[PDB]
RNA sequence: GGGCCCGGGGGGCCACGCGUCCCCCGCGAGCGCACGGGGUCGGCGGCGAUGUCGGCUACCCACCCGACCCGUCUUGAAAC
RNA sequence: GCCGUCGCUGGCAGUCGGCAGAGCGAGAAAGAGAGUGGCGCGGACGCUACGCCGCGACGAGUAGGAGGGCCGCUGCGGUG
């Protein structure tokens, strides 16, 4: 729960945190235009 | 004079500035290289059914190496037999637990404990929230909390175990220090399973707590972790 | 609870001479000190020495 | 020596007091009062006190001279300091500092010098 | 020394 | 004398850069930026020149001191400290004063003050709760909202323009002799104007929602069969 | 003017009633003053449940702030003048207590010089 | 899949020096921010001189839960 | 969180101050060693060492044992 008591103990669990967040913001994104390019779907 | 010990003290001071860099830039791809090897231990296991669901035939998946221990009965009417050996588990305590590594002289002996622990095979998540929430030391002889790696290291430093990570390594993937790693690590103490035992003195097989349950370990540790 | 047993916890060694005399109270403060801010391992076993009883430390003959 | 009849008064002095858990000393030049072998004011070569003046004002300082050891009467000098609240205080600190004399002692005279002029003033 |  | 600039990476979550270490380096271009390598005061006097020494030492010592503290790091004075505010609060919303003198009646939010205190004020010549500062946690904030975007709320109504002033009249000798009580809070014609201001501009909105007024000018307060868990304000 | 104490902390105690002896009530004979009950069939020493406690270990004040009179200070008897200039430089921790003995002509003159030594006394209008 | 994903021809790297020999083909200063060796506020408001403020203990009373009379011999005692 | 016991046969004589230079928590047996040639006069506390301080683990108990009582009673030698 201690991001830099983390840090202190493991010092790649920062990069091995900015993925999974940049990733999963990227997989939402991926998300969104598939399910924003069927309702073009069913639409068109 | 003292402008010569000033900048020497400063190179003393500077050498154990970067003596402190080089040991951050090791722990930092050493973890690196191991989420390297989590990652093809974990995707080989699923290649290696695959291959055989292919030609039809079956993989078995390797008996596992590891075990995590907890006492779940009290200390108030053991036999002899199974109190030596829940005080050779370093179980002395209910709801204590620890790792134990499988083989035919350990599983015989969870097999004479069985009705007084529920023993089964951890998770790689639940060997890192127990070594970083629940981990101490034994140091000195002393439950000393792992707070910084240079409690680790200046112990079994010896063994090429230096940071929280090569400790978790070695006791996930049982290496050849693991006596001594596993023996390094003072007996977890866990609280009481939140939502609450299925029957504490009936096998698991029975509907109950006590005994194997191979993979569903895991539930239990993050109920009671 | 724990099941341990506390039959052996008290360690029975001397921490200290039973005797009063100043003579032998300064003794084992100099010799406390040097048997901890040394390394010497001779110091602690003369340090450990100055508080055996009279039966303990017995006399040594000339020859 | 010291350490030897500090071993010998630590306990069975006269002026060792102990009551209410505490355990004060009434040396003559023991300041702080309390019983220790650092602040004991009989058993050192080189002791320091600071005593009010026997008048109302000032405060008198008490070293103990080094050649006259076994020599009660010739042993001790004295100096009444009857000044400001601020020049006495720096008189005592250099009484000690420049002389080196017992250098562990400064601000516990300096605590006391400060206690003497503090009960000398007006009361209100 | 590669700092500099 | 470089010019400050703002962090070049954004934060993407607190206490972790959008960019890694090395993206930081090449963004940065530290690879073309390596380098390497009153006490006393003469004063005259009426006679020669004094070494006037500043800060003389102290003319007492009291018994006993209390030795110094260990230090922290993740403490702060309130004044440095990060105000929070519920989203279901913004300009303009309706919010139900309920410990206050002005117990269980509607006020118009204005805005949140430095310090973290909401600037409210309902409607005077209906509800009679001028310019005043509330805390969030007390005050229910019903989901009724008008459009208060277009309202010049006066700049100088600072968390100081609204902090209490002791009367400070006790007693003196002068006033034993006449005595006065111990005086009133005579409102400021400084406080009215602004008061009146802040009116002429918010009033005017909210006499165009039907019943508003009336619904300001009410008291909220249970009746039986009612209970806040049950309905929606 | 009360004369402060150098910190004032927290006092916490673990437990404030006496620990009255087993049976202190239905007799005169059995005084409040506390034993140990050593009998066989005892109801008390076994720790039932619901009945009179026992005084533990346990129940130890901290040592940060034992002995300390609610004023801040702990306390001292003193028996005439001479006995304060031993607690002049305890002065923002101690106080002092004249005893019961001393006379009203020697307690005037040693409150009228604690006064002046700003310690503080837990009886200064005693006598009289 | 593994081999630093062996070798040839749009995003992330705890990679970013020059001078060779060679197989593989020891000190840069500053300046701040903080999930960082256990709490601080450089935040406030109310009342207070003949009726009110504080006093856990100690006197009486009320109520809820607990609660069999001690010593003793005894395998066993609140014991008919 | 607090009290206590046990263990570390733990730490502290380093309060080494204008005769000064303020350190020994740090993963890796051992020197912040010597020499030999290319203004303002300033700096908390401590240390009854039978003292003070830091760390962990522990805490039932009849018969019985041991220790510590600045718990109490009466007289004696000293001393307040
Ligand atoms: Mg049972
Ligand atoms: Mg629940
Ligand atoms: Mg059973
Ligand atoms: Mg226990
Ligand atoms: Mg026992
Ligand atoms: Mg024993
Ligand atoms: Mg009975
Ligand atoms: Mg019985
Ligand atoms: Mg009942
Ligand atoms: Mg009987
Ligand atoms: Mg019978
Ligand atoms: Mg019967
Ligand atoms: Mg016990």
């Amino acid at each position: 729960k201690n991001l830099r008591i983390m840090l202190k103990l493991n010092p790649y669990a920062k990069t091995m945190r900015r993925n999974t967040i940049l990733r999963q913001a990227r997989n939402h994104k991926l998300r969104v235009e598939r399910a924003a390019a069927a309702l073009a779907a069913k639409s068109d | 004079n003292f402008a010569e010990l000033k900048i020497k003290r400063l190179r003393k001071k500077f050498a154990q500035k970067m003596l402190r860099k080089a040991r951050r830039k090791l722990i930092y791809e050493k973890a690196k290289h191991y989420h390297k090897e989590y990652r093809q231990m974990y995707r080989t296991e699923i290649r290696m059914a695959r291959m055989a669901r292919k030609a039809g035939n079956f993989y078995v998946p390797a008996e596992p190496k590891l075990a995590f221990v907890i006492r779940i009965r009290g200390i108030n009417g053991v036999s002899p037999k199974v109190r030596k050996v829940l005080q050779l588990l370093r179980l002395r305590q209910i709801f204590n637990g620890t790792f134990v590594k499988l083989n035919k002289a350990s599983i015989n002996m969870l097999r004479i404990v069985e009705p007084y622990i529920a023993w089964g095979y951890p998770n790689l998540k639940s060997v890192n929230e127990l070594i970083y929430k629940r981990g101490y030391g034994k140091i000195n002889k002393k439950r000393i909390a792992l707070t910084d790696n240079t409690l680790i290291a200046r112990s079994l430093g010896k063994y090429n175990i230096i940071c929280m990570e090569d400790l978790i390594h070695e006791i996930y993937t049982v290496g050849k220090h693991f006596k001594e790693a596993n023996n390094f690590l003072w007996p977890f103490k866990l609280s009481s399973p939140r939502g609450g035992m299925k029957k504490k003195t009936t096998h698991f097989v029975e509907g109950g707590d006590a005994g194997n349950r191979e993979d569903q370990i895991n539930r239990l540790i993050r109920r009671m972790n | 609870g724990v099941d341990i047993r506390h039959n052996k916890d008290r360690k029975v060694r001397r921490k200290e001479p039973k005797s009063q005399d100043i003579y032998l109270r300064l003794l084992v403060k100099l010799y406390r000190f040097l048997a901890r801010r040394t390394n010497s391992t001779f110091n602690q076993v003369v340090l450990k020495r100055l508080f055996m009883s009279r039966t303990n430390r017995p006399p040594l003959s000339l020859s | 020596s010291a350490h030897l009849q500090w071993m010998v008064v630590r306990n069975c002095s006269s002026f060792l007091i102990k009551r209410n858990k505490q355990t004060y000393s009434t040396e003559p030049n023991n300041l702080k009062a309390r019983n220790s072998f650092r602040y004991n004011g009989l058993i050192h070569r080189k002791t320091v006190g600071v005593e009010p003046a026997a008048d109302g004002k000032g405060v008198v300082v008490v070293m103990k001279r080094r050649s006259g050891q076994r020599k009660p009467a010739t042993s001790y000098v004295r100096t009444t300091i009857n000044k400001n609240a601020r020049a006495t205080l720096s008189s005592i600190r250099h009484m000690i500092r420049k002389n080196k004399y017992h250098p562990d002692l400064r601000m516990a005279a300096i605590r006391r010098a400060s206690a003497i002029l503090r009960s000398q003033k007006p009361v209100m | 020394r590669g700092l500099r | 004398k470089g010019k400050p600039h703002c962090s070049r990476n954004p934060v993407l979550v607190r206490g972790i850069g959008r960019y890694s270490r090395s993206a930081m380096y090449s963004r940065k271009a530290l690879y073309k930026r390596k380098y390497a390598a009153l006490a006393t005061v003469t004063k005259p006097v009426g006679g020669g020149t004094r070494v006037v020494k500043l800060r003389k030492m102290p003319r007492y010592y009291p018994t006993e001191d209390v030795p110094r503290k260990l230090l922290s790091h993740g403490k702060k004075p309130f004044s440095q400290h990060v105000r929070k505010l519920r989203a279901s609060i913004t300009p303009g919303t309706i919010l139900i004063i309920l410990t206050g003198r002005h117990r269980g009646k509607r006020v118009v939010f204005l805005k949140q003050l430095s310090s973290g205190l909401l600037l409210v004020t309902g409607p005077l010549s209906l509800n009679r709760v001028p310019l005043r500062r509330t805390h969030q946690k007390f005050v229910i904030a019903t989901s009724t909202k008008i459009d208060i975007s277009g309202v010049k709320i006066p700049k100088h109504l600072t968390d100081a323009y609204f902090k209490k002033k002791k009367l400070r009249k006790p007693r003196h000798q002068e006033g034993e002799i006449f005595d006065t009580e111990k005086e009133k809070y005579e409102i400021t014609e400084q406080r009215k104007v602004d008061q009146k201001a802040v009116d002429s501009q918010i009033l005017p909105k909210i006499k165009a929602v039907p019943q508003l007024q009336g619904y300001l000018r009410s008291v909220f307060a249970l009746t039986n069969g009612v209970y806040p868990h049950k309905l929606v304000f | 003017a009360a004369l402060r104490p150098l910190v004032k902390p927290k006092i916490v105690k673990k437990r404030t009633k006496k620990f009255i002896r087993h049976q202190s009530d239905r007799y005169v004979k059995i005084k409040r003053n506390w034993r140990k009950p050593r009998g066989i069939d005892n109801r008390v020493r076994r720790r039932f449940k619901g009945q009179i406690l026992m005084p533990n270990i346990g129940y130890g004040s901290n040592k940060k702030t034992k002995h300390m009179l609610p004023s801040g200070f702990r306390k001292f008897l003193v028996h005439n003048v001479k006995e304060l200039e031993v607690l002049l430089m305890c002065n923002k921790s101690y106080c002092a207590e004249i005893a019961h003995n001393v006379s009203s002509k020697n307690r005037k003159a040693i409150v009228e010089r604690a006064a002046q030594l700003a310690i503080r006394v837990t009886n200064p209008n005693a006598r009289l």
